[PDB]
This record gives structure tokens, C-alpha cells and sequence, in this order.
């Protein structure tokens, strides 16, 4: 660093010596003299994740491959930005990276492409779709604040009748999907590509990959209606029978 | 027995560590007692004085409030006169302010105006001793003393610095560019350097915040 | 300068100080308590929800009381 | 001179006095009280039972739940009726044309 | 009768949900390049007078830029050492590919090099050859 | 764990268990970017035991142009080069050709 | 640790602590902050002054 050596040779700097960078500040005109003298909401605003964008996160180790993909974890890693003021209502995927993302992992995304669904399943990944209420999703993205507010964990909402067919559809692999068709559906997709179907049971970590929360359950770890002792780093569970009726309701 | 310090964070392989003489204020002749390593990313940043110049302007101007007011022709029982209290407050990004602090640290070290010390503890509380010691080590007329935290700063140093106008005692959190420039030489305790390095080095992977870090 | 208490708190301070404090507690409670008169000419909204204009979503509602003049007679 | 001590804020839960005139209304709301619990948890001292809905609130929630939130079974039934209605509409078009 | 029961068994998931504040360093891979194509800087580093450090995201500090709506540009930022040595080599490398001496502006104060046109791919590959 | 009122145990009462054509070895696939690209799949039509004799004869007649000098039927298209898009439509083209040759 | 923002260190008129705006914005914010605690005569004068400021910036 020859620049540093020049500083030693140069005289000690003072407050007055400081000077603004060249061209940083423009000149101004003032009237001192003659110079200035004389004279749509209903449609969900899906926020997608590109397959190429998905690929680098796994390759860079930003998201642990062993841990199932969680949208909250992506927010924790600053992978995606969700603004409640924007009233983002959904999540999607982008066709970009279809040719550059060869990997298998369990994941849940609100909306997924049918071609993408089978391709990751062909690789061995597990993909499903869940419905998060836009207000609930904002709560999900920021779980700590409502604990600060003191609010208790509410039951996850269900899709409106317009979106019920999508989630209930077996091919869409939604949480409302019929399990009976899943073994047949998995078989059908394998034939379409022709790849040899790997049964989810064969995987050693099958239970971890296939683990899913209840439709009313917002969080994998936390059941609906739960409370968290944030100050004491503990979880509080309601013990009132009437409260169970509220959760059932 | 030399006092040997190494940077806690990983120094870049391609960048050699920055080094300076460790000093102690216990005795007049205790100019050099150890050798310490300083992070190049902190103590070997480019000397960008416009950032320092901008920070100094920000420091002078974000606190600027003018209370001048005058009555215009309509308010007479001035065509363009001062109109009530006016403020000039503005905020620099934390990245720039941290960078400006980083730039200032290098300049003082390269100009031999920065003196790294193990601790501020002094044998006596007399202000005369501190002034004489500064003359003994040929320090500048103004010497700035920085400690890790305000609460634990030694009593003896407080008395010496409190009575001296040109020698000002500040905590680590109180460091600012204006004080460094106003003071000819800077005296920093070793713990303070680590404290400053941690915050300055924290800028790494500066996640854009959606909420306060706390 | 600026008054520490707003103008509306001036009435509260007057009630809380002077002979007002010395007034009987029972009478003071009667004056302090306010009970809404029974609605006669207007009805509060039956439903607690309505469509917000800006977002086009169901929202909480508010009630606008009709102005009614009661003469001293 | 010696620099003044760095400013330090008062830590820990602070409960506003309701009677005090100065205290703002929003600091006396149950949401603020719930906020106190979240900030400090047990140190605040808010009873956890109070956080959950009261039995009278339970009835309101149940009434609210029925009014606005249908169940999965009800949703599926609605689709079947609409599908039948859609089928009838298609059949009406074919017969009339 | 308390309405709450405390169990620490399920707090592990809460720990998982906690957000991190630092970008994680890339994990060591058995085989490079990574399936996406990322490869860490070559080791040993080149002994040239000028060293180009990677970004905080462990990516090459090359950014494509367009200004005035008509001028394509590419910028190299994290340049350390002798900028002039880098410019001479960069000028020599791009002269055959471009067909003439590249039009470039050197901001020594910021330690950045500005080049008219888009040549990030060739420069990025060329930088890999140097071992950066 | 906890089971909700609208739990999958009730939303899907029937299946409470966790577990709830074209040969792959015979055919060969190839994909390479040539920008432009071309993905093709090759298989020996003479050794195709998964196709009926009338179907094999029809394939050798209708797909005579696709049959190479070595007797291997090949089919290539240009949509995209990847695991699912490219390969699947090449296998399905052969399957569709077999179906068309059937009737 | 960013616990206290430097804007929090500003001492001065309440309506402009940590905030800046044009003359109309400053006047409007001043009215909101101390409108109830301002004098009746001052409030009327401020209302009239705001009218001139509003028209100048928003119509010229």
C-alpha cells in the first residue's frame, strides 16, 4: 500500500484541511446580484422462487439440505422479501433454472409447477402445497413480534372456495389432497417421465421428509393454540378444557 | 516479555496483518512493551478522506438547529428573513459511518498519531504526569484517551484528564471522527481496539434489516 | 408558552380541585358517571363487518349517530 | 475534561399508573398489557390464563367462527352443488340450441 | 389451576426458526465446480502485483451496468495492489477479443475500473485462469 | 403431537397410513447444447421386445426415416434440455409412435 | 449495538425531533404536536399562516 506511505510523508491532517470530493457539490444561484436579479387485490400476488435461485441456496449451503425447506427459513436467510404493506398473498416458482437445478429435497411451496413437481420427485424430493392466510403468513414470516405483542398462536386458515379445488386437487399435492390417489398419482407421474419411481418409504429419512403439520397448525414444531415463554425460552401449552373447544371450533 | 496480540477474526491470506508497538502508561519509559496485530480490513483500509470529510460535515450539521426568526411585512403591526426554528438534520448510512471510522483509524496509525496501549491505568492521578508523559513520548499537544467502557475507567486517569482541556477522556462507545481530528494523537487501550474491531468487522455480510437488530 | 394540560383537561382539573373536591362523594359519582340515552331515531349497525374501499376486503365497522336536538322545553 | 457517561435507558418492565393523568391512553390498553408480557414474559407477571380468550369470549369466537369460517366438509359440499349447477347450465345450452 | 404447562421438548423447533444475522460461509465440497457452477478462488493465489478479492457473497466483483440508456458497461471493484498492472493486462487481454484497445476509465480513488461494453463472461473466465 | 378438528386424520379419514410402460434399460437418451440444442433418444427397433410384431413392422415402415443404418430408431426435438422436459417428451414421442402404430 | 439511534439524541422542538420537512410540513406538524396546548390567538394565526403556505407550495 504505497498510498499509506504517502500519508506518513504528507503533513498531519486537520479539520480545516478537509475538502469535499470533486464534482460532489454543484454550484447554486442566489439573488445577491444581477445574475439572479431581474428575472386485483383478490388475485394473490404470488412471490415466486426460481429453480436457479433455489439451486444456489442449496449449493452455497445457505439452507441445510437435511432440514426440510421452510419458507420462514428462507426469510431468515434473506432469500426472499415479503412486505405486508404489499399484501403479498402467495408464493410461486419461476421456470428459470429448470435445466440447472438437479437436486432432491423435501419442500412445501404454496404454488408449484406441475412439471417442476415431478422433476424434483424424479430426483427424489417431496413437494406439497399449503395455504397460508396472507395475514397469517406475515405472522409466520415474523414469529417473534406477535410473541412480543402477547398474541397466542392461532389456527391456520383455510383457502376460500375459489382456491379449495386447487389445494384439494390430488395432482397439486395439496394438504387437502386425497391421500388415496397419492400412491397412484406418484406412479402416474413416474410413467409420464418414464423414470423409476422411488417410493417415499424406501428413504431412510422418510418420516422426516414426509412430516407435515396439521391444516390448522401454522408451525411444524408448534401446534395451533400454543403459547411460547419467549423470556424463559420455553413453550406454554393451554391446559383449559374450554380452550380445546375453541381450537376445535 | 512482549505482549503479543493476534486478530480474533480471520485475516485475509492475501493481506498481511497490520502491526504496531504496544505501549503502557505505567511508566515514562514504558513506550514499547509488546507487538500487536491489527486487521488489514480495519487498519489497512484505503485513506478516503472525503468520507471522513462527509462524516465531519454530518457531525457538525445533523445537530445544527437555527432559532432565528423575524417579522415579515405582513406581520408588522423582511422579504426573505429567518422563519422560526430551522433544523438541518440528516443521517448517513451505518455502512458509510463505519467506513469513515475505519478510514480515520488508518490515517492516525500511518501518520504515527495513534498509540495502542494495554490499559489507561496511571501510577498517579496528577494531571501533570499525563502532560509530562505526552511530552516525554513527543505526543501532540492534544491527546485523546479511549477506554473500553465508561463505568470501569480508572479513577486516577479520570482526575488527570478531567482537569486537562486538551486531553479528553472518552469511552469506547464515545469515539467519533471529530474528536480524532481535533486531537493530534490518539491513545487506545488494547481491549478498546478489539471492541472497535468487532463492531467495525460486524459490517461483514450486512443483512439489510427489516427490523432493529436487537 | 404551551399549557402543560390541554384545554379539555382544564375542566378536569377544576373538578378535581377546590370546592368541587369537597362536594359529597355520592353526588360527585353521579356527576362523573355518564350513561348513554336510549337510541330512538337512529340504530347502530347490525353487522360488525363491511367491505373496506381501498383494499376491497371485509373490515371492522363504526357507527355514526344521527344528530338529535333536545330543546330545553 | 472527561467525557460524560454514555446514555443508559431504564431496563426491565415498567407498568404505567392508570390514575396518572399524564400517562397516554394507548399505554393503558390491554394490547399494551399483552405487549408487556411478550417483552419480559414471566418477569412482567401477566397471568398466562388471561391471554387466552375468556369463556364469554369463547362464545363470541365460536359465533364468529361459524359466521365467517366454513369447514372443509362444507367447502367440499359447496363445490359439488356448484358443479351440478354448472352441469345444468351446460345441459340447458345444449337442449335450447 | 394453572392454564399453562411448560415443556422444553418442543423448543428445538423454536431454535430452528430463529433467524441468523451473518451470511453463512460456503461449505466445503468434495468435487468442484459446484453443481450450480460456483468454485472458490483457486489455491495458491496468483502472485501478480494486483489481487482481486471476492465479494462478501464469495462472488467475483464484476457487475454489468448500463448508463444513459445507451452505454453498456462492466465494472471491477475489489481490485487490490497495482491497478496499473491490472489495466495493462486487462488492456492486452481484451484487445484481441474486442479487436482494438478497450475504452476504459480508471477510478483509482475507488479502486475500480470502468469499461465500455459488456465483457463480464470473458473477463470472469480470464480471471479464473489467473487463479483469482 | 396435536390433532386439529380439521386435521388430515379427518380431512382424509380413508388413508391413515404413511405409505398412502416404456422400458428404461432398453432405450438410450442423449442431450447436448449445440444457443441451440437438440435432445434425442435412440433404441434398437430390431431388438424392441416391448413392441408387438405388427407394431414393430409399422414402426419400421412409418418410422423408416427415423430408423438408422444400424436399425436403431431415433427421435429428436427442440423444446429444452433438462431431466424432465427434454427426456420425457422424447420417450413419449416413441410411446406415441407405438400407440399410433398400434392403430 | 444500534440500541439507540443517533436520531434519538436530538433535543429541540418536539415536532421536529428526528424529523425534517418543508416549511408547510414543519408548520403542519407543529400544529398537530402542540395544537391543543397552543394559545387560541396563536392557533388562529397558525391556521391563517398555513393557508398561505399551502397555496404557495401546492398551487405555484
Amino acid at each position: 500500500g504505497t498510498s499509506l506511505d504517502l500519508l506518513r510523508s504528507l503533513p498531519r491532517v486537520s479539520l480545516a484541511n478537509l475538502k469535499p470530493s470533486p464534482n460532489s457539490r454543484k454550484r447554486e444561484r442566489r439573488p445577491r446580484d444581477r445574475r439572479r436579479g431581474r428575472k386485483h387485490s383478490f388475485r394473490h400476488q404470488y412471490q415466486p422462487l426460481s429453480l436457479r435461485r433455489l439451486q444456489y441456496l442449496i449449493d452455497l449451503g445457505r439452507v441445510d439440505p437435511t432440514q426440510p425447506i421452510d419458507l420462514t427459513q428462507l426469510v431468515n436467510g434473506r432469500g426472499v422479501t415479503i412486505q405486508p404493506l404489499k399484501r403479498d398473498y402467495g408464493v410461486q416458482l419461476v421456470e428459470e433454472g429448470a435445466d440447472t437445478f438437479q437436486a432432491k429435497i423435501n419442500i412445501e411451496v404454496q404454488l408449484a409447477s406441475e412439471l417442476a413437481i415431478a422433476a424434483i420427485e424424479k430426483n427424489g424430493g417431496v413437494v406439497t402445497t399449503a395455504f397460508y392466510d396472507p395475514r397469517s403468513l406475515e405472522i409466520l414470516c415474523k414469529p417473534i413480534p406477535f410473541f412480543l405483542r402477547g398474541q397466542p398462536i392461532p389456527k391456520r386458515m383455510l383457502p376460500p372456495e375459489s382456491l379449495v379445488p386447487y389445494y384439494t386437487d390430488a395432482k397439486n399435492r395439496g394438504y387437502l389432497a386425497d391421500p388415496a390417489k397419492f400412491p397412484e398419482a406418484r406412479l402416474e407421474l413416474a410413467m409420464k417421465f418414464g423414470y423409476v419411481l422411488p417410493d417415499i418409504t424406501k428413504d431412510e429419512l422418510f418420516r422426516m421428509l414426509s412430516a407435515r403439520k396439521d391444516p390448522r397448525q401454522i408451525f411444524f414444531g408448534l401446534a395451533p393454540g400454543w403459547v411460547v415463554n419467549m423470556a424463559d425460552k420455553k413453550i406454554l401449552k393451554p391446559t383449559d378444557e374450554n380452550l380445546l373447544k375453541y381450537y376445535s371450533s | 516479555d512482549p505482549v503479543l496480540r493476534k486478530c480474533e477474526l480471520r485475516i485475509p491470506v492475501h493481506r498481511r496483518p497490520v502491526q504496531a508497538w504496544v505501549e503502557s502508561l505505567r511508566g515514562f519509559e514504558q513506550e514499547r512493551i509488546g507487538l500487536a496485530e491489527l486487521h488489514p480490513d480495519v487498519f489497512a483500509t484505503a485513506p478516503r478522506l472525503d468520507i471522513v470529510h462527509q462524516v465531519a460535515i454530518w457531525q457538525r450539521n445533523f445537530r445544527r438547529i437555527s432559532y432565528a426568526n423575524t417579522k415579515t411585512r405582513a406581520e408588522v403591526s423582511v422579504a426573505h428573513g429567518p422563519r422560526g426554528p430551522t433544523s438541518y438534520y440528516y443521517m448517513l448510512p451505518m455502512k458509510v459511518r463505519a467506513l469513515g471510522l475505519k478510514v480515520a483509524l488508518t490515517v492516525k496509525l500511518m501518520q504515527d498519531d495513534l498509540h495502542i496501549v494495554d490499559s489507561l491505568e496511571l501510577p498517579t492521578a496528577d494531571p501533570q504526569y499525563l502532560t509530562e508523559l505526552a511530552q516525554y513520548r513527543h505526543w501532540g499537544s492534544s491527546v485523546l484517551l479511549v477506554d473500553l467502557t465508561h463505568e470501569e475507567m480508572p479513577k486516577n486517569v479520570v482526575a488527570a484528564t478531567s482537569g486537562l482541556n486538551s486531553f479528553n477522556l472518552i469511552p469506547a462507545v464515545g469515539l467519533n471522527v471529530y474528536s480524532m481530528l481535533k486531537h493530534q494523537t490518539l491513545v487506545l487501550t488494547l481491549p478498546s481496539v478489539a471492541f472497535l474491531e468487532d463492531k467495525l468487522l460486524w459490517q461483514d455480510s450486512r443483512y439489510t434489516p427489516l427490523y432493529p437488530f436487537r | 408558552p404551551l399549557h402543560r394540560y390541554p384545554v379539555h383537561l382544564w375542566q378536569k382539573l377544576r373538578l378535581r380541585q377546590g370546592i368541587c373536591a369537597r362536594l359529597p362523594a355520592h353526588f360527585l359519582r353521579s356527576l362523573e358517571e355518564e350513561r348513554t340515552p336510549t337510541p330512538v331515531h337512529y340504530k347502530p349497525h347490525g353487522t360488525k363487518f363491511k367491505i373496506n374501499p381501498k383494499n376491497g376486503q371485509r373490515e371492522r365497522v363504526e357507527d355514526v349517530p344521527i344528530p338529535v336536538h333536545y330543546p330545553p322545553e | 475534561y472527561r467525557a460524560p457517561p454514555p446514555p443508559r435507558r431504564r431496563p426491565g418492565p415498567h407498568s404505567p399508573d392508570p390514575e396518572n393523568l399524564l400517562t397516554p391512553r394507548w399505554q393503558l390498553t390491554p394490547r399494551y398489557v399483552a405487549k408487556q408480557f411478550g417483552r419480559h414474559g414471566a418477569i412482567s407477571g401477566v397471568p398466562p390464563a388471561s391471554l387466552w380468550p375468556t369463556p364469554e369470549q369463547l362464545r363470541e369466537l365460536e359465533a364468529e367462527e361459524q359466521e365467517w369460517y366454513p369447514s372443509l366438509a362444507t367447502m367440499q359440499e359447496s363445490l359439488r352443488l356448484q358443479q351440478q349447477a354448472l352441469e345444468a347450465r351446460r345441459q340447458a345450452r345444449e337442449q335450447r340450441i | 389451576n394453572p392454564g399453562f404447562v411448560e415443556s422444553v421438548d418442543e423448543y428445538q423447533f423454536v431454535e430452528r426458526l430463529l433467524p441468523p444475522t451473518k451470511i453463512p460461509e460456503p461449505p466445503k465440497h468434495k468435487h468442484y465446480p459446484t453443481p450450480s457452477g460456483w468454485q472458490p478462488p483457486r489455491d495458491p493465489l496468483p502472485s501478480l502485483p494486483y489481487f482481486v478479492r471476492r465479494s462478501r457473497m464469495h462472488n467475483i466483483p464484476v457487475y454489468k451496468e448500463i448508463t444513459h440508456g445507451n452505454r453498456q458497461m462492466t465494472l471491477i471493484r475489489k481490485v487490490e495492489g497495482d491497478i496499473w498492472a491490472l489495466q495493462k493486462d486487462v488492456e492486452e487481454f481484451l484487445s484481441p477479443l474486442l479487436g482494438k484497445t478497450p475504452i476504459t476509465q480508471v477510478n483509482e480513488v475507488t479502486g475500480t475500473l470502468r469499461i465500455k461494453g459488456y465483457f463480464d463472461e470473458q473477463l470472469k473466465a480470464w480471471l479464473l485462469e489467473k487463479g483469482f | 403431537t396435536f390433532q386439529s378438528i380439521y386435521s388430515l386424520d379427518k380431512l382424509y379419514p380413508e388413508s391413515k397410513g404413511a405409505d398412502t410402460y416404456i422400458p428404461l434399460d432398453r432405450l438410450s437418451i442423449s442431450y447436448c447444447r449445440s444457443v441451440n440444442s437438440k435432445a434425442e433418444v435412440r433404441f434398437h427397433l430390431a431388438s424392441a421386445d416391448w413392441i408387438e410384431e405388427p407394431v414393430r413392422q409399422k414402426i419400421a415402415l412409418t418410422h423408416k426415416n427415423k430408423i438408422n443404418k444400424a436399425g436403431e430408431l431415433v427421435l429428436t426435438s427442440e423444446s429444452s434440455r433438462y431431466q424432465f422436459r427434454n427426456l420425457a417428451e422424447c420417450l413419449q414421442k416413441i410411446r406415441d409412435m407405438i400407440a399410433e402404430a398400434s392403430q | 449495538n444500534f440500541e439507540k439511534h443517533p436520531k434519538e439524541l436530538i433535543k429541540g422542538p418536539v415536532w421536529l425531533r428526528g424529523w425534517r420537512g418543508n416549511e408547510l410540513q414543519r408548520c403542519v406538524r407543529k400544529k398537530k404536536f402542540v395544537g391543543n396546548r397552543m394559545f387560541i390567538e396563536d392557533l388562529h394565526n397558525l391556521n391563517k399562516r398555513i393557508s398561505y403556505l399551502y397555496k404557495h407550495f401546492n398551487r405555484h
